[PDB]
Order: structure tokens, then C-alpha cells, then sequence
């Protein structure tokens, strides 16, 4: 069944679209850790990959600025 | 907040317009059953209370 | 309008024959038995055989114009069985379901009033 | 199972109907795009090809149903259809107006075998038949009338 | 090699000694072999539609000898009538080299083998170019009477500029493996530099010639008056032309195929012949009377029918009121042996005939009989009647008239321009000292009559581009027009068609973008009426698409709005209240209700309705004219037969439809007019929207998709029209409503045209099949699964979002409820197939 507020997107892209126009990552890799590996399973495989791999640089360069 | 619900889914004529060349094209045809057999089948009155 | 043949289905031993003609008796058409469809020799009295050869018969009998067959089954008479085995039946379940209106079922087997 | 192959390099099915009867004539127009196939019953339908669906259905008739023609002139208004029988008739069909023309009994057996023409709307038809005749009709658009018989002594098929 | 001999007859050969076409050949043939892009600005009457493909063929274009010229030639008529009558006379003309004389009128029709020099049709050399980019087999293309600015032709000589160019470019390095490529365009007038001095159209210039003719003195003569029925008007004109005056034929310029077809026949009445064969042959000429062509088939100006018109006798002495016996013409003396009621060899010519009455037109009359051509524009520039001497012309042609952000849009017959009226007028001083007869007065032909418009102009930027990409080309936004249209139209152009389905993100157009581009209307209701062929909701959709594009039908302001005013507003709003409203309370099922209303009333009953219900009566009448021809147009295009179809006359009129009738036809308005959407402020803004029941109902702001959002309050805050039935009613509006178009009113409140309501779902599959909407990832949060089939299939739960909130660029868009999808993975993204039912 439906369910509202269920508004645009989660919490992990949205901070990663966020991070990426503000040129660090740091935020993003501190929620990245913090929650549970499941749900971090769950958003890491569908990452959004076509053809202008916005979504998947903007991942490799927040693991960059991460370790 | 109240969505509603819908689907929004996927005679005959008397005359010829023909073509530019030539080509006559005339319009539709109107819409087109198995049979009315019987079959009798005697019964041998030592099954009939079975029946 | 209809019209009428008459269909004398033959359930023989090892065989089985169909072949309708016109009322009268005289003019056959179309004369097919179990053999001329399969190819083995041994079920030349097959269900199977006697069912595409009525069918054969019902296309070629719909052809000359015929559309109605008042049936007659015989079988192999004499001191003999004197009752029809399965390739009657057969080829009655065939040509009455393709396509040919079916009059007047009947039983045509001679009965021998104790001969040899 | 009606079927049409296009000959062109295209050679697929490219239309297939269900027709009624197991049907034994078939003529397509002097032109393309008109198929006329009746069955072994009396129906008649006739199909744009082009577009291949039935455009008439003509039940009409009686007894199975023997060989018939076209009347076509590329760019014309008038389009008939012959009709012959097998118990000895012709019905002649249009087919702008769907109607019945002329009704004619005469013959005796099944007529195999008719042709349409004019000269000068005058249309004279010739209609043979596994009977020796031939017999020709004047065939008006209105009411038609009758001619000569010149009897063949053969067992004509196709007197074109 | 240098050429091949050729050869004609002395009679032809001696009139084109005579006509002026001959003098100027060998300084054309020269500037063709030291320039490709050669211009000719000739005119009708002179002999370059005919004689100029002789002349290549006598160059050697066609020659397989030549190394230089080995290819096909192609002459390129606009109207295939012209094509295959200027086909047979270049057959005639070349005579025993007239068998290599051929034509190509529709697309199904392929290349004829017997012809070098062949002869087309614009849309067919295009859709020849458009599978053969490079067009390896033309060595030479004859672009005729291109002055008429078609959308054809721009488009025609905008692909045929780089053409040349790329194939020139190939060819002058090497000339074994690419050939030449010689453009030979002609016009009437003389403005060709919008062909060739435009540096967008050639960088290049390229030379410019003449040949032009001479002329008898044309005598012009206006009328006194200006008749209602210019068809009787003409008609009584003609008689008496006819009967009194000195022989010399006549062409008859009007305007379609039955005022022709009604003319020709009482022409033939008025003057008849005794003879069976003339009689006979008028009779053919009468018999063989439409066709229509539709699909398989380049397309003209005779659709007969998309106009929204209307007419009277004071609206047409309104528009005439500058203005403010014995009559010119009238002059000279009836000759002896012309008797007043001569036989008269009657000829019709539209362009819809067939080709043996295409033909009849250059055949001598009987003796005792006079030559008579009741045409249109055919016999304009492209052909010309050997023998006319008056020319009585009606000044108005049909083309297209189309006015914006109002609902006029009309294919509609107009008034035609002076220069083109003067080229119309000049065909009488012809053959002799001639008559031309301008159905009208001289302050008319002043007035009314601009002096020199592009199709381009007149038609909607929308249909071109789709046009252009149902033609196969993609560098639209810097192609070479000689009128290149407002590129931020062109680009809300493309931006459309992206939201209707037309063009997907690549820009290649789909098959129902192909099934819009057949139409002769606009996209969006292009769009309309192939979409709504689905369960029995098409003489709704016809009924509302004809009344928006007829106009407004309610007298409701341009009135009343002490002792009689107030018991007929309420007399008005109670016929408001009426039949008029039983179904909801949206805007639009009124409209339709009043045109579903037309059934219910017999034909001696006409205008009690009107005169009560507050409608207009010309505008009434034409949408129920409208309308049977908008469902014919359409049901002959998207039904599986194309030109049979008739239309019957319950089903144009009515049926009533109940509840899922209404919200289909309201998904399919929104089919119409996705991208005129409107918002609610509360879910945008709700502190500054003051969502309170008091506020006014045109004064509860709505927020349009895709408008810019700065910290200005009313930039998209765009309010309701007053004649809507919110304004009238106003106790909630719902959220998500549509309108036809804006218009700011005098408070700088920029009011609607709203048409209905949808609230999330049906918006949803609508603009499934638009790029408007942008997904979001799988959202399972608290609900339930997503459920795969594969690695390539998806049966999850979406929210989708309308208008691009990705990058929010200021670009105002908002969420919908969510949805359950069904994907399927296409090369990275999941696009989506369909929805799921609950
Ligand atoms: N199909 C045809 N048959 C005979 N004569 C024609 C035909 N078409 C045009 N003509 C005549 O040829 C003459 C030359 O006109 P044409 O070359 O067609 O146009 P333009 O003057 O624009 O070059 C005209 O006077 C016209 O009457």
C-alpha cells in the first residue's frame, strides 16, 4: 500500500549530490559508515549507472577523499 | 492527498473514393456458430433405475 | 440446404475402412482405409489411422459438395465379432468433429442366424 | 486459412484470415488490390489486399459455389462481380452499392467458366458451364435481357 | 563525352524559337559548367518549367558518356499534377528521345526504367534524400517554382545546400569515385536573394540569372461592388462573357473541389452540346470527381478541411467598409459566327483529378465551341491554359492561417496577396490584348491585399521541426532556412515534442511521432486524436478538440455581467445550471455537453438553443461542421483503411458518457496538454500560498511546470480565469489542475484557460510516455519489497517526480503519490513499460 513523505529521495544520494557540488565528501563517508550494512548493500547496488557515471565518479572520488 | 484511480491504459457504406492511380478501395464489411445436431441414445431397461 | 452422403465405416480386424458415398449405394468417393496413412504395417488399424483418414475423407467429401453423412457402422460380421471395435468409434469422433453435419447413427453389421 | 505472401523481397505472411469454407475459386481483379474467394457454401467475400481484411461479405447465393470474375478498368465507378454456381445460376454482384443485380436461373450444371466486358453502360457477360452452354447476356446496369446461345458441344472450363 | 545529339519536331521546335526561353541557354549552360548553384528568376508565360531540363539533357546531364555527368536527373515540380503533365509534355518534347522521360508522384512508386531526365515530387525527392544521404545517383536537381515559399521547398533547398556542399566538396578532388552535383533552382518574382545572398542559407555566393518574356496588355477591371457569393458572382459574370463578348478563353480562378466541380457542371448546363461524344465527355469529366492520397503520398494544400472560419454579410462589408449598369468589361462587340449561347468545352482542374482529366485540359474544343478552365492555384506558375484570353479571379486561395495562444487555427481560404493576385491577373494579356476580371473593388484590392508570407511563417514551428524529423534530420538547430525561424521557439519546439513523445532524449523521432508528423494540425492535438481511439471516448475528444479549436461558443461577457438585468443573469446562470452542467464540476464537460446537446434537437428547432443558451450562432454551427470532418481526417489516418471511410451521423453527434468515460477523456486532455499543468501553492508553498477558503478562487495561486522560480512572489503565481466554473462555484479546488493557454489581464494577474483535473495517477501514465518525468531509485523504506525477476527486471515502488527537480535549476516541479513500476534495464537506466493496478 502507499505510504506519504515519502518525498524525493534518500538520504545517501541526496548527500552525495550535495557533497559532490561542495567538493568534499566528508559527511557523506560519516553517515556512509554509520549505517547498517545491510541497508548500505541496499543503496551501494542500485547507484543509478549510465552514461554520464555521474553518480559512480562521484562515489570512486568520495572514496578517494575518504582513505 | 487523494488519489484517485483510473485504467487509461494500451454499418457499411455505399460508395467508392478509388485513388490517384486508378485503385478502387471500397469501405468495410459488416461483422460474420457450429450446428443444431441431436444425438439419441437408447437405454436397455436393466440400467435404467441406474440412470 | 443441406445435402447427404452415407459414410460406412468399416471397423475391421487389422484394418479399418471409410469411404462415404451418396445415398443411392453406386457412386463411392473417396475410398481410404488404415493402411494408406501409416506407415508400419502393424497399426494399419490404428485410433490414429482411422482418425486422419476421416479426416482426409471429410476434406475431399467437403470438396465435391457433400455436407451432411447419415453414418453407418458395420463391422466385420459373420461368425465374427459382430460389434464394433475402437477404429468405429475413431473415425466417428473424427468426421464429426471436422466440420460435417452427422445424421442417422446405426448399427449395419450382419447377424448370421447360426451359420457355420 | 487464407494467407498472402507479398513477392516482393519481403516475403512474409503478410495478412492471413479465417475464412468459412474450404474454398475452391479464387480471382483477383484485372487491377490489383481486389481477391474475391467464396467458399463451398454460398458466401462470397471479397478482400482489399493491400490492406487485407474483408471489404464484402455476400452471403447470398445458394450450393457451393463455382467460378466468377472481376470487372475492372483502372479509375472507373463500377465494379461488378460475376458469381457462377454450381447448381446452374449466375447472381451477378456490384460492388459499389453491395446489391444483387440480376438474378438468373437457366442453366443445369455447374458454371464453370464467365467473363465480363463492354462494348459500346452496355457490359455484355458470357457464361459457360459443365453444360454445353455458353450464353451470353447484354446485362444492363438497370434491367438486363438476353442474346444468342451458340452451344459448344465440349464440357467448357474457363471460356474465357 | 561533350554531348549526345539530339532531336525534337519543328512545330515545338519553332515555339521555343518564338517563346523568349531560348535566347538566354547558352549563357545558363555556361554558368552551370563554371558554377553548380545556378539561379534562374523567370516567371509563367515564358518556358523554363518545360524547355530548361531539355537544355541538361542537351548538356549532357544524363549522358553516360561524360565522365563529369553519368547520373539521373531530377525535376522537381511542387504538385505531382505538375509532375506528370510537365512529365508528358517533356515526353512529347523530346519526342524520339521522349521515352526517357519520366515521373515519380508518391513514394510506393519507384524509378521507371525507360527515363534518364524524370520528373517528381518534392516530398518524394526528400524522402529519397533521407534514405540516400549522400545521393550518389542525381548528377542534376531542378528545384521549379520555389518562389511560392512552401514548407517543402525551405526544407527541400535547406537540405539541398549542404548537400551540394558535401558532395562538391567530395567530388573536386576526385571525380572517379564522386560525381558532380548541378542545382538549378527557378522562381516567378524576382526576391530570390533570400535564396541565394542569405549567408546562413550560403556562405558562398552563388550567380544569379534571367530570362524573362514579353507580354500583351492585360486590361485589369474592379468591380463596383464586392459580392457575398463569388461563385454566383463569377458564375454571372462568365455568362455574360460567354454570350457577349469576343472570342478568347477563360480561367476561372476559385477555390475548391465542389464550388469547381458545381461550377463546371452548370457551365455545362447553361451551354450544351447535342453531340454524344462531347456530351459523353463532359459526363467523364463530371463522374470522375475525388481522390485523396493520404499516407503513401507527398501531401498539398487540398485537405479540405481544418478551418475554423465563419462568415456573414455584415462582417464582410465590415471588413470591406473603405469602399465607401454599365460596367467594365462590358465593352467590345460580339463577333460574327460567336452566337450568345455557343457550345462551351467545360474543364475543371483541382488538384485532386485523376490523370486522363489532368490531361483533357490541352485538347482543341469542337468548332463552334469555346475553351473554358474553372481552376486554382495549379495553372498559377507550374501550368498555363495555350489559349485563355479573360481570366476572372475571386482573390482568395486556401493555405494555412494560424494565430497563437488563442484557439484560431484554421486551414482556412484567406485573401491573397497583391503580388501573387497581379501574377494571377496577368495570364489575361496572354495570348492577345486580354480581360482580367477581380471579382472585387480596387479599395479592397488595396486594403486587404499585402503586397508580398512564407508556410514557414503561417505554420506552427512545432509541426516543422516534426516535419524535419519525420524527414530524417537532426542538425535542426543550425540548419540553413531562408526564413530560420526564433530559435527559442524551435527549442521549446524540440522541448515539446521531447513531452508529448515525438522525439525521445537522442532526438529520433518514434512511430507515433511519425503517426503526429502525418497530421495537417498541431502536435498537441495531433497528439489527442491518435491517443484516444481506446474505449468509445472518440466523439468526445473530437467534440472538444473542434470546440477549442473553434473558439469560444458562450455569450457570457460581452453582455450584461436593473429591473431586466438581474432576472436575465439569473435566467443565464440558471441555463448555466442547466443541461449544460450534470456531470462534475472540472471546467470542460460543459463544453462538451452544449455540442452533445446539438443531438438532442430536430433541425426546424435551430435557433431557439442559441438564442437561449447564450451561444454563438456561426461558431456553433461551425464546430458541428468541424466536427464531422476532424473525425473523418482522423479516422481515415488512423483506421486500418485509409481513404474509404464515411462518416455517419449519430455517431459524430452523441452518445453520454458516465463516470469512466469522463476521467478518461480527462487523461486524454491531459495526453493533449501535459506540459500546461498547474499547481496549488500549498505543496510548493504553503506559508506563502495562504491556503484559506476565504481568499478568492481567482486569487488561490497556481504554479505552472518548467517557469522560472525567483525570490519575486508572482513569477509563476498565475491566477484563474473568470469563466471557468471555479470562479462561478469556488469551494476547494483540487490540486492539480490543466489549461489551454494565459492571458494577463489588466491587474497584472496573468489568467488561465483551464480545462480539468487530475489528481496523481492517471498525470503519471500520461507522462510516462513524455520525458517530463524523471525517476527516483527503488523506495522501500518501511513498504513493501522489491520484487526481481532478474538482473534486468524490476517490479518496484516509485515516487516520480514531474518537472526535473534534479540540478533545480529554478525549473519549479513537484512529486506525486507513489507508484508501483515495472522495469526492464535499458543500457544502464531503468526505463519503465507500464504501471500496476491495484
Ligand atoms: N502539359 C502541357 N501540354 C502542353 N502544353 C503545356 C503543358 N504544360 C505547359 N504547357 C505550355 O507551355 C508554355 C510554357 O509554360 P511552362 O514552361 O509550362 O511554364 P513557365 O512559363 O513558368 O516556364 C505555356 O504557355 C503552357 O501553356
Amino acid at each position: 500500500k502507499v505510504t506519504g513523505r515519502l518525498g524525493f529521495e534518500s538520504h545517501f544520494t541526496k548527500q552525495l549530490r550535495e557533497g559532490s557540488q561542495s567538493k568534499d565528501y566528508s559527511s557523506l563517508l560519516a553517515t556512509l559508515i554509520n549505517f547498517s550494512p545491510a541497508a548500505v548493500d541496499l543503496e551501494i547496488r542500485s547507484l543509478n549507472s549510465f552514461e554520464p557515471f555521474d553518480e559512480i565518479v562521484w562515489f570512486i572520488d568520495a572514496l578517494t577523499q575518504g582513505l | 492527498e487523494d488519489d484517485d484511480d483510473d485504467v487509461l491504459l494500451d454499418h457499411e457504406s455505399k460508395t467508392v473514393v478509388v485513388d490517384d492511380q486508378g485503385k478502387p478501395r471500397f469501405t468495410s464489411a459488416s461483422k460474420t456458430k457450429i450446428k443444431f445436431e441431436s444425438r439419441k441414445i437408447m437405454v436397455p431397461p436393466h440400467r435404467m433405475t441406474p440412470l | 440446404s443441406q445435402v447427404f452422403g452415407v459414410a460406412r465405416i468399416y471397423a475391421s480386424f487389422n484394418d479399418t475402412f471409410v469411404h462415404v458415398t451418396d445415398l443411392s449405394g453406386k457412386e463411392t468417393i473417396a475410398r481410404v482405409t488404415g493402411g494408406m496413412k501409416v506407415k508400419a504395417d502393424r497399426d494399419e488399424s490404428s485410433p490414429y489411422a482411422a482418425m486422419l483418414a476421416a479426416q482426409d475423407v471429410a476434406a475431399k467429401c467437403k470438396e465435391v459438395g457433400i455436407t451432411a453423412v447419415h453414418v453407418k457402422i458395420r463391422a466385420t460380421g459373420g461368425t465374427r465379432t459382430k460389434t464394433p471395435g475402437p477404429g468405429g468409434q475413431a473415425a466417428l469422433r473424427a468426421l464429426a468433429r471436422s466440420g460435417l453435419r452427422i445424421g442417422r447413427i446405426e448399427d449395419v453389421t450382419p447377424v448370421p442366424s447360426d451359420s457355420t | 486459412q487464407l494467407l498472402k505472401i507479398f513477392h516482393l523481397k519481403t516475403g512474409k505472411v503478410v495478412r492471413s484470415m479465417k475464412i468459412s469454407s474450404p474454398s475452391y475459386i479464387l480471382d483477383a481483379d484485372s487491377t490489383s488490390t481486389l481477391l474475391a474467394v467464396g467458399g463451398t457454401d454460398g458466401s462470397i467475400i471479397v478482400v482489399d489486399i493491400e490492406n487485407g481484411y474483408i471489404t464484402h461479405s455476400f452471403k447470398g447465393h445458394g450450393g457451393t459455389i463455382s467460378s466468377l470474375k472481376f470487372y475492372g478498368q483502372l479509375n472507373s465507378k463500377i465494379w461488378l462481380l460475376a458469381s457462377g454456381d454450381t447448381n446452374g445460376m449466375v447472381k451477378v454482384w456490384d460492388l459499389v452499392k453491395r446489391k444483387c443485380l440480376h438474378t438468373l436461373q437457366e442453366h443445369t450444371s455447374a458454371v464453370r467458366g464467365l467473363d465480363i466486358i463492354e462494348v459500346p453502360p452496355s457490359l455484355n457477360l458470357l457464361s459457360g458451364g459443365r453444360d454445353d452452354i455458353i450464353n451470353l447476356w447484354d446485362f444492363n446496369m438497370k434491367k438486363k435481357c438476353k442474346l444468342l446461345k451458340t452451344l459448344p458441344v465440349n464440357q467448357q472450363v474457363e471460356s474465357c | 563525352a561533350f554531348y549526345v545529339e539530339v532531336s525534337r519536331s519543328d512545330e515545338i521546335q519553332k515555339a521555343r524559337i518564338q517563346l523568349p526561353v531560348f535566347g538566354e541557354e547558352h549563357k545558363i549552360m555556361e554558368a552551370i559548367h563554371h558554377n553548380d548553384v545556378v539561379i534562374i528568376c523567370g516567371e509563367t508565360g515564358s518556358g523554363k518549367t518545360t524547355q530548361v531540363p531539355q537544355f541538361l539533357y542537351e548538356a549532357g546531364f544524363g549522358a553516360e558518356d561524360s565522365p563529369d555527368y553519368p547520373g539521373m536527373v531530377g525535376i522537381t515540380q511542387p504538385r505531382r499534377v505538375a509532375a506528370v503533365s510537365m512529365a508528358e509534355r517533356v515526353a512529347n518534347e523530346l519526342g524520339d528521345h521522349g521515352h526517357k522521360v519520366g515521373y515519380q508522384i508518391r513514394f510506393d512508386s519507384t524509378a521507371k526504367e525507360d527515363t534518364k531526365v524524370k520528373f517528381m515530387t518534392d516530398g518524394v525527392l526528400l524522402r529519397e534524400m533521407m534514405h540516400d544521404f549522400k545521393l550518389t545517383k542525381y548528377s542534376s536537381i531542378i528545384i521549379d517554382e520555389a518562389h511560392e515559399r512552401n514548407i517543402n521547398t525551405d526544407i527541400l533547398i535547406g537540405m539541398l545546400s549542404r548537400c551540394v556542399r558535401l558532395r562538391a566538396k567530395l567530388h573536386k578532388e576526385n571525380p572517379i569515385e564522386h560525381k558532380k552535383l548541378k542545382l538549378i533552382i527557378m522562381s516567378a518574382t524576382l526576391r530570390v536573394s533570400d535564396f541565394s545572398e542569405n549567408k546562413t542559407l550560403f556562405p558562398i555566393a552563388p550567380p544569379v540569372l534571367q530570362v524573362d518574356a514579353r507580354q500583351f496588355p492585360v486590361s485589369i477591371h474592379f468591380n463596383r461592388r464586392t459580392a457575398f457569393n463569388y461563385t454566383d458572382e463569377a458564375f454571372r459574370k462568365t455568362c455574360k462573357i460567354h454570350q457577349k463578348l469576343p472570342p478568347g478563353a477563360i480561367l476561372v480562378f476559385l477555390t475548391g473541389q465542389q464550388e469547381i466541380t458545381h461550377m463546371v457542371k452548370r457551365l455545362r448546363k447553361e451551354f450544351p452540346f447535342k453531340k454524344n461524344s462531347k456530351y459523353n465527355k463532359d459526363l467523364e469529366t463530371p463522374v470522375s470527381k475525388m481522390g485523396i492520397n493520404s499516407k503513401t503520398t507527398d501531401l498539398e494544400a487540398e485537405d479540405i478541411d481544418f478551418s475554423v472560419q465563419v462568415i456573414d454579410q455584415d462582417k464582410f462589408k465590415s471588413a470591406i467598409r473603405y469602399e465607401e449598369e454599365e460596367e467594365e468589361g462590358f465593352e467590345e462587340v460580339l463577333t460574327e459566327g460567336q452566337t450568345a449561347n455557343d457550345p462551351l468545352y467545360v474543364l475543371p482542374l483541382y488538384s485532386l483529378l485523376p490523370t486522363k482529366e489532368q490531361m483533357r485540359v490541352f485538347q482543341k474544343p469542337p468548332q463552334g465551341s469555346r475553351l473554358c478552365i474553372v481552376a486554382t492555384n495549379v495553372a498559377e506558375t507550374s501550368l498555363t491554359i495555350p489559349g485563355v484570353r479573360y481570366v476572372v479571379d475571386s482573390g482568395r486561395s486556401k493555405e494555412r492561417k494560424y494565430n497563437e495562444s488563442n484557439g484560431v487555427q484554421s486551414f482556412e481560404v484567406g485573401w491573397v496577396s497583391k503580388a501573387s493576385a497581379n501574377q494571377r491577373s496577368g495570364r489575361a494579356g496572354r495570348t492577345g490584348p486580354g480581360h482580367c476580371y477581380r471579382l472585387y473593388s480596387s479599395a479592397v484590392f488595396e486594403h486587404d491585399f499585402e503586397q508580398f508570407k512564407p508556410e514557414i511563417l503561417r505554420m506552427p514551428v512545432e509541426s516543422i521541426v516534426l516535419q524535419m524529423k519525420s524527414m530524417a534530420i537532426h542538425n535542426i538547430i543550425n540548419f540553413p532556412f531562408p526564413t530560420p525561424p526564433d530559435r527559442v521557439a524551435l527549442s521549446k519546439a524540440i522541448q515539446l515534442l521531447q513531452y508529448l513523445g515525438a522525439l525521445d532524449n537522442k532526438e529520433m523521432i518514434t512511430e507515433d511521432g511519425k503517426k503526429m508528423s502525418l497530421f495537417p494540425l498541431s502536435p498537441r492535438f495531433s497528439k489527442m486524436l491518435l491517443v484516444s481511439d481506446e474505449k468509445a471516448c472518440l466523439p468526445y475528444i473530437v467534440a472538444i478538440v473542434s470546440a477549442l479549436s473553434v473558439g469560444d461558443p458562450f455569450i457570457n461577457e460581452f453582455e450584461l455581467g436593473p429591473e431586466l438585468k438581474k432576472e436575465l443573469r439569473s435566467k443565464f446562470y440558471k441555463s448555466r445550471s442547466q443541461f449544460s452542467k450534470l456531470d462534475k464540476f472540472s471546467d470542460v464537460f460543459r463544453l462538451l455537453s452544449v455540442v452533445s446537446a446539438m443531438d438532442y434537437v430536430p433541425k426546424e428547432q435551430k435557433e431557439i438553443f442559441m438564442k437561449k443558451n447564450f451561444l454563438r450562432g456561426k461558431l456553433m454551427e461551425e464546430i458541428v461542421k468541424l466536427r464531422k470532418q476532424l473525425m473523418y481526417i482522423i479516422k481515415s489516418n488512423t483506421s486500418k483503411e485509409n481513404i474509404a471511410v464515411v462518416i455517419r451521423n449519430e455517431d459524430l453527434k452523441s452518445d453520454i458518457p458516465s463516470v469512466i468515460q469522463i476521467k478518461l477523456l480527462k487523461q486524454m486532455i491531459c495526453a493533449g496538454f501535459v506540459d500546461h499543468v498547474a499547481v496549488r501553492a500549498d505543496v510548493l508553498f504553503p506559508d506563502d500560498a495562504k491556503i484559506t477558503n476565504r481568499t478568492s478562487i481567482i486569487n488561490i495561486p497556481y504554479i505552472p511546470v518548467l517557469a522560472t522560480r525567483t525570490p519575486n512572489i508572482e513569477d509563476c503565481f498565475v491566477y484563474i480565469h473568470p469563466t471557468s466554473i471555479l470562479n462561478n462555484l469556488g469551494e476547494m479546488p483540487p490540486k492539480y489542475m490543466l489549461y489551454y493557454s494565459l492571458h494577463l489581464g489588466g491587474n497584472n494577474k496573468t489568467r488561465m484557460n483551464t480545462l480539468c483535473d487530475i489528481a496523481s495517477t492517471p498525470l503519471a501514465n500520461i507522462a510516462r510516455k513524455g520525458l517530463l518525468l524523471t525517476y527516483s531509485k527503488p523506495l522501500t523504506g518501511q513498504g513493501l519489497k522489491t520484487v526481481n525477476l532478474s538482473p534486468t527486471e524490476r517490479y518496484c515502488y516509485v515516487v516520480p517526480r514531474f518537472g526535473s527537480t534534479v540540478d533545480n535549476d529554478l525549473k519549479i516541479g513537484w512529486d506525486l503519490n507513489p507508484i508501483a513500476v515495472h522495469q526492464k534495464k535499458q543500457k544502464g537506466q531503468w526505463t519503465v513499460i507500464k504501471f500496476i493496478t491495484r
